[PDB]
RNA sequence: AAGGAGGUAAAAAUGGUAAAAAA
RNA sequence: UGGUUUAAUUCGAAGCAACGCGAAGAACCUUACCAGGCCUUGACAUGCUAGGGAACCCGGGUGAAAGCCUGGGGUGCCCCGCGAGGGGAGCCCUAGCACAGGUGCUGCAUGGCCGUCGUCAGCUCGUGCCGUGAGGUGUUGGGUUAAGUCCCGCAACGAGCGCAACCCCCGCCGUUAGUUGCCAGCGGUUCGGCCGGGCACUCUAACGGGACUGCCCGCGAAAGCGGGAGGAAGGAGGGGACGACGUCUGGUCAGCAUGGCCCUUACGGCCUGGGCGACACACGUGCUACAAUGCCCACUACAAAGCGAUGCCACCCGGCAACGGGGAGCUAAUCGCAAAAAGGUGGGCCCAGUUCGGAUUGGGGUCUGCAACCCGACCCCAUGAAGCCGGAAUCGCUAGUAAUCGCGGAUCAGCCAUGC
């Protein structure tokens, strides 16, 4: 019934926010459906290398979104507890909702 | 183009109205020509500025509810 | 030509961001914003020790920032008097909850943009350029680097034709990552122009 | 003229129509990249410099 | 699902070939040969910057 | 032929750019 | 874009390396250009002298607008007060001052940043040897490669930045994982993944393995070449970022900083207008075309990527439409932009300045925006030019490349986007 969905631009760190969260929720509780991935999606820029009217001579850049879900069953104490109080995202964003 | 309108500018509209209060003086002196002509200006001497000057623009029928500052050529030198 | 910044070109394994936080859309800007202004006002003033990195984590009020300082000893102050003030405007120009963190790198001669800065500096006061920056290389290399390199583009002493003296000690494999370089540009000024200094040092494969 | 421009726009005036955006790390209007409120050289000085969160020096 | 009408018949042939290189590849022996594994290479390449379709230039006038 | 070489061959429609001066 | 011209048609860039280039959204804004109105301790910050106002909420005249002369309110706080008062601070006003400011010149004073030769294969270090020495050597010699790539020679042996490799996209497999997908496997159904169920398959997006001439054979002294297979993958698998030492006083002081020279109630600042779109020609990149492998109306098809909260906007409705009124869902793999188009499947045109091509043309409509004249996109219906496939010349492109066809995003009120 648990609905996380975490956003992330560090995919390596944010990825290992994803199965962090399913051992001690598995633990703390019962099952905790895969942290499955979801579209990582990416906003398109680029503009061109110097100043001077120079047409050609371009660089682009992109925003990386990762998408990530973690569905948990009937949750418990614990698990909410904990699992809702520690963490370090240090940016990532955590974003979660009762479906 | 007001789809459900005409666009015309209150500094005229006050003007005129004040003029036809009596039907004095042979002048006006405007500055906007964005603003469309209406037929209730009569339609003497309508001042308009152009770019560099005002110059006067005669106003009578056929320019109706056409734009006023068209008959203020602006595009000096020709070809 | 370029060169382009191995930095920007390093942002693979080999550069980590120096402002680590996620941002809504809309949001970016703003946040950037007094971001790049927090840079800056810490800029003027938390130089006089050496500003080289910038570290930045932003999550919810979590306005933490681990400022690589060179030696943040007669700038925190006595009983923390300095440390102070600069937290205290950071809060003044920050909506949030603030940090200092005086996270100084342990040696001196790493990370090119102190080395460029007393290097810049050196000419700043008018000093010998070739002689005490093929020092500053020289430096570079006693310390236990890999591969230095400061060129200096602009007007030496004047006269019209700014040459690029440059020097050089040690490998600086540009083209390679996981070696990993440290890319510092110092903005010099001479009383009468403005010449780049830039340093370029190498570490060691592996890592 | 340039410094009285950013402050025209700055405090917005009478019409919506008259806002345009500005390079508030370089200060201009042309091509000034919104979503970041940076021109295009401002935006570029400022990614390659490293400090600039989400993007990557794209290689798709 | 994807591609095209003819991209849709590549991935048929693709995969017609490798169901029956499985549950008998006793097929597999004379059907490499007849070349019904390569899978494929194609893509409408990423855009050059300063071209057109990643290939196709403008008109160079050099006057 | 691999080379160096001693004698006899082929090979250029056009033009003026100054200069006190930097490392 | 030259030229041309005007009051102003604002500058920049110039063989390749400028010409759909700064410009990735010039109606006024923008805006640096002009005519005019006007402010000027200045739209901006910085501090002092002596004075007054508390900050600050509203309004009237005037005018094109900035600007300008006044009117209603107004009296928060420190010290000393059941009393009178002043001084002090954010706080605005005026003189004076120190000043700001100037997209004015100077890229031949500069940084930085792009160009460009050019992914061209080039620039050198170390000990030794040759040369009085500058220095040469290594790097000149042959086969070979995309390659100073590798082999052979060899007075050298090697070593670093370059090339490559470590980085990403793309092709084969795997393990984690299952609100995308599905009877693939079961139940039912409003038979429409629609209702339960499930992770198999797509997919998603992560962590690796996989290709090295490794195997097989013939040639070459080897470097390599021929032939064949194993495999999704052959001999660098396709692409991308990646661009040295250096030149060129390239380009840029109008993005920025910037040494200097320079105007300082004017080269500063605001406003409203006008130009940046002008026209006797010329030029580069471009869209469309001039037609039956075609134009036209009807039915069905398969896209991938990128978007969307004060935005995406399906739906009925009014309108032939432009779009407007009521209206669902949507911080998105779940909602909408959105119909891909050519393909295919029917019917029309019958070779014609044609149902070709719409260039231009008039009487009306929709939308944004204060405002659509100069100078906006879009709708209607009536107009329907040149164009019969282009001489000298000259451009693109070696594989899913060219040619053809549709689709999105950037910035943007709108849109001149046939551009990128």
């Amino acid at each position: 019934k648990i609905r996380i969905k975490l956003r992330g631009f560090d995919h390596k760190t944010l990825d290992a926010s994803a199965q962090k969260i399913v051992e001690a929720a598995r633990r703390s509780g019962a099952q905790v459906s895969g942290p499955i991935p979801l579209p990582t999606r990416v906003r398109r820029f680029t503009v061109i290398r110097g100043p001077f009217k120079h047409k050609d001579s371009r660089e682009h850049f992109e925003l990386r979104t990762h998408n990530r879900l973690v569905d948990i069953i009937n949750p418990n104490r614990k698990t909410i507890e904990q699992l809702m109080t520690l963490d370090l995202p240090t940016g990532v964003e955590i974003e979660i909702k009762t479906v | 183009s007001l789809k459900k309108g005409v666009f015309v500018d209150d500094h005229l509209l006050e003007k005129v109205l004040e003029l036809n209060a009596k039907g004095e003086k042979r002048l006006i002196k405007t500055w906007s020509r964005r603003s469309t002509i209406v037929p209730e200006m009569v339609g003497h001497t309508i001042a308009v500025y152009n770019g560099k000057q005002h110059v006067p623009v005669y106003i009578t029928e056929n320019m109706v509810g056409h734009k006023l500052g068209e008959f203020a050529p602006t595009r000096t030198y020709r070809g | 030509g370029n060169k382009i910044h191995p930095i920007g070109f390093r942002l693979g394994i080999t550069r980590d961001w120096e402002s680590r936080w996620y941002a809504g859309k809309k949001q970016y800007r703003h946040l950037l914003l007094e971001d790049q202004r927090i840079r800056g006002l810490l800029e003027k003033e938390l130089y006089s020790a050496g500003l080289a990195r910038v570290d930045i984590e932003r999550a919810a009020d979590n306005v933490a920032v681990t400022v690589h300082v060179a030696k943040p000893g007669v700038v925190i102050g006595r009983g923390g008097e300095r440390i102070r003030v600069l937290r205290e405007e950071l809060a003044k120009l920050t909506g949030k909850n603030v940090a200092l963190n005086v996270q100084e790198v342990q040696n001196p001669n790493l990370s090119a943009p102190l080395v460029a800065q007393r290097v810049a500096e050196q000419i700043e006061r008018r000093f010998a350029v070739r002689r005490a920056i093929k020092q500053a290389v020289q430096r570079v290399m006693e310390s236990g680097a890999k591969g230095a390199k400061v060129i200096v583009s602009g007007r030496i002493g004047g006269a019209e034709q700014a040459r690029t003296e440059w020097a050089a000690q040690g490998r600086v494999p540009l083209h390679t990552l996981r070696a990993n370089i440290d890319y510092g540009f110092a903005l010099a000024r001479t009383t009468y122009g403005v010449l780049g200094v830039k340093a370029y040092i190498f570490l060691g494969e592996v890592i | 003229a340039r410094k009285a421009l950013i402050e025209k726009a700055k405090r917005t005036p009478k019409f919506k129509v008259r806002a345009y955006t500005r390079c508030v790390r370089c200060g201009r209007a042309r091509s000034v990249y919104r979503f970041f409120g940076l021109c295009r050289i401002c935006l570029r000085e400022l990614a390659h410099k490293g400090q600039l969160p989400g993007v990557r020096k794209a290689s798709w | 699902r994807g591609g095209g009408k003819s991209g849709q018949i590549d991935a048929i042939k693709l995969g017609i070939a490798r169901a029956l290189v499985q549950y008998n590849p006793d097929y597999r022996a004379k059907l490499k040969p007849l070349g019904f594994l390569t899978r494929d290479a194609r893509v409408v390449e990423r855009k050059k910057y300063g071209k057109h379709k990643a290939r196709r230039a403008p008109q160079y006038s050099k006057r």
